[PDB]
């Protein structure tokens, strides 16, 4: 699988590794 | 002397259990439960 004015990419809660782990 | 704290969730605690070729559980008691559900 594969900016600047006023934008934000907010993170998620659950990662990547807590996932796994469910 | 209470106050705010921040710190990694928690996922539920560790439920391993034994194995063998030959083991099982059964369960000898249970109980009736009632759960609720709101929909709009």
């Amino acid at each position: 699988v594969t900016k600047f004015n006023g934008l934000t990419v907010l993170p998620p809660l659950l990662t990547d590794e807590m996932i796994a782990q469910y | 002397s209470q106050s705010i704290i921040a710190y990694t969730m928690s996922l539920g605690a560790e439920n391993s259990v034994a194995y063998s070729n030959n083991s099982i559980a059964i369960p000898t008691n249970f109980t009736i439960s009632v759960t609720t559900e709101i929909l709009p």
